[PDB]
């Protein structure tokens, strides 16, 4: 019954900022890591960010380094990703994703929002 | 970082058939390669992890194997609800997905 | 973590350790490791 | 021989204040964490608050957040819970509880007091 | 928080019988769920921790097992001093207790 | 040749304060943790305190928490134990002790002083 | 904390006799239990650590074993200068000593 | 495909200061370690400095200790090396290098820059 | 630090000939030794790592083996695009490169 | 080829202060731990002090605790050992030493200096 | 700390014989014991580490073995440049050097 939802999408002018959110339930949110995988329509997906289960450390892909901030709020079972200095090529359908228990893959994806520039 | 390649990028088959999807990579892995399924407009869901083990709820028709830089995903007795775009993934470095192979009804 | 272990640990080793390696380690793996198990 | 006793029970007016105490003996109270677990009679239990062994960390349930204060006094082996703005739904049998050595579960419960509004 | 449910809420048995209690919850744990006992008017006492291990002073008749979301308590050779309300608990998140099941005389 | 000697013993009225000491020799005192263990004559012993080798950490028994103070002086190779508001039940023989090398036990005990109330 | 128990509290034995001393605890440890000796009026000295290994200078006659909550001290072919009070200890939690057992001449 | 380029070359008088730069692309620069390997023409190579992927710790060869400062800036995927008090024996071709994935060797070398005194 | 030695410092061979380069070190390593290549004026590229495994993209002609203080690089069927200076490296301590062995046409 | 030398020896009045130095060359001094080992003429050796490679940690033998200060200078490849309140017993030959790469022993000894009281 | 003992404290032997030196310690080590050499008036230089491994440059004549509380150093075919004093060391705790055995010409 692991379910995820995403919000905060829409259209933002280039150079603007937008803050996504990923509500969680059906799994121990504080006991799992989080991913943000985005898919350009008609293309393959590209990894963007990962945050550890406790939120201690965090990584990004080279294309988003220095502009994206991924943070966790374990109390509200909520995942965030703050995009600053948005640019045109980032227009894609972002997805929330959970870490698998055994091997650090992504098992179940949320429906995700669509963001344009 | 790792780079991933898929072939064929478009495949045609009918119901009850048997197909393969070849996933080739650089920087040989042999362990940490996935598979996936994304219905049109639907969020992708895990299909095979560690390239040999099925995920819970996945039918036994799906089979994966491979090592080194050569991996395959084999579907026997193709059914209508399996027609989707199967992807590929690796974990030895930063996760980079494949281009995507589509199965289209013959 | 509200359910983190709240007990005290007085049984930890209280000895000094001057015998640890005093050499610098410059050839330790300097790559990032985002592939470590991120679960609990 | 873990001996736990609770006092300070009785009847208070709604919106009033009451202050509970939990004297402890038979174990090194100075280095163990404490719990408060309450039981509405005829129903199940519901956890209230946890205080760390050193007293630095403390948590509460959402229904009691911002109204109940849990404190420790390691010198006299006594655990407190300051109760503010009591309401009719708070009437229940309150138990003092002891953290296990291995996992942060609860082993030994004192007889507890009944608080009525 | 974690939602805890037990079934059946009331059971009837005689002395020397063999009884099970099912503890079902969401928020899959597989590791950390407890078992308890509460005589009427008495403070609860721990019976099984880590869902597989007994607390000191608990006789060997008590046994528990389970993983995922399916957890059970096994009581063999039921004795008169065991007739109480066995509760349930977990720790993987903020602690929440079950509704409570009571064993009666048949 | 681990030699340990203790001084400062004797008699004192209840409610007073007395100051023990434990000179050490034959081993690297500055690189080892210490202890204080007491035995009531005719009975077994009970742990009292522990001090880390550098002096950062220190624990106490529940019956002596908040009343006893344990301190070190690495330069003078001397242990200490400050007792305040001493009560009648504390009459016992006070031993100095040294932490073992491998496993954090107590290995060599000094002859110890005798204290009464 | 851990509570410690010994038995027998007092034992009578002759020179060259082989005796065992039982050390029973709660909250099973199986590794961190000691064995001690205290001559009348003398400071105690360590005898066995890790419950299986002898301290430097201890003769081979002394032997210790045990796991869980059950432990024993094995002394073989008793000597006259071994007649003292053997104490017991643990280190998993705050250190707690036993009650004390005495070996006496018969 | 991984591309490394170096700049800031030329000739500077002995005792002066000169700052190099190494832009990188085609790989996750924020997640890999850097190096500076120099080669005196007609001679073998000699290692100079290494900086960890996150930029916490950093080392140098004995002949360059205290005069060279190696630094990163993950935002623009750029590696730097601040040379101070340059001497005649330092005239050589300086190479940018990336740490390998598995074993901490060097795999891909940039074409290098010319520094003379 | 480790000091590195190479032999021969200059070697000559024709096209299709098979050559060997010996890399002897002090303070035996047995694992961590590389091999390099540097055509005149171009940046060096890795050829063998862990002294037994080829870097991706190099042909199977290159071969490395050895342990202790002695290591070798063997090139079979030498081809005209392999006439360059092969270096040597180690990682157990601070990286210090060899002196350089150059292959010439004969 | 590793070369170590020592200076600052001679004669000093008892209770005075003296500062030894150990110049090093031929090895990466900035990345190795140091030692001071002394030998009373005609007798066996006895360890005195150790300092970590970066200089964070430092230890001493119990016979010299609190009286000797061991310090480094990575830039100048120089060891130092500050002596305070010298006693007639301290007259011995003082050696410099380098930690082995793998096992924390002493590998190469400098020729050493002679100090008398 | 540890305390170190070697025997014999003085040994006499000609050129070309075999000499063994026994180094005994308290608080059994079995791993971390050295062997040394100090020519009269010269700085001592390492000979054996881990009691079995030879330092680079030391000929194969020197051999060491032992574990527990006893260790030995074996010199085969004693040569004129070997007539010196061999010391002993350990590294489990604070380093303490033994008394030193001197080899003399017979």
């Amino acid at each position: 019954q692991v379910q995820l939802v995403e919000s905060g999408g829409g259209v933002v002018q280039p150079g603007g900022s937008l803050r996504l959110s990923c509500a969680a339930s059906g799994f121990t949110f504080s006991g799992y890591g989080m991913h943000w995988v985005r898919q350009v329509p008609g293309k393959g997906l590209e990894w963007v960010a990962i945050i550890w289960f406790d939120g201690s450390q965090k990584y990004y892909a080279d294309s988003v380094q220095g502009r994206f901030t991924i943070s966790r709020d374990n109390s509200k079972k909520t995942l965030f990703l703050r995009m600053n200095s948005l640019r045109a090529e980032d227009t894609a359908v972002y997805y929330c994703a959970k870490v698998h228990d055994d091997e650090p893959t992504q098992d179940y994806w949320g429906q995700g929002t669509l963001v344009t520039v | 970082d790792i780079q991933m390649t898929q072939s064929p990028s478009t495949l045609s088959a009918s119901v009850g058939d048997r197909v393969t999807i070849t996933c080739r990579a650089s920087q040989g892995i042999s362990t940490s390669l996935a598979w996936y399924q994304q219905k049109p407009g639907k969020a992708p869901k895990l299909l095979i992890y560690k390239a040999s083990s099925l995920e819970s709820g996945v039918p036994s028709r799906f089979s994966g194997s491979g090592s080194g830089t050569e991996f395959t995903l084999t579907i026997t007795s193709l059914q209508p609800e399996d027609f989707a775009t199967y992807y590929c993934q690796q974990y030895k470095r930063y996760w980079t997905f494949g281009q995507g192979t589509k199965v289209e009804i013959k | 973590n509200p359910n983190a272990n709240p007990n005290a640990n007085p049984n930890a080793n209280p000895n000094a350790n001057p015998n640890a390696n005093p050499n610098a380690n410059p050839n330790a793996n300097p790559n990032a490791n985002p592939n470590a198990n991120p679960n609990a």
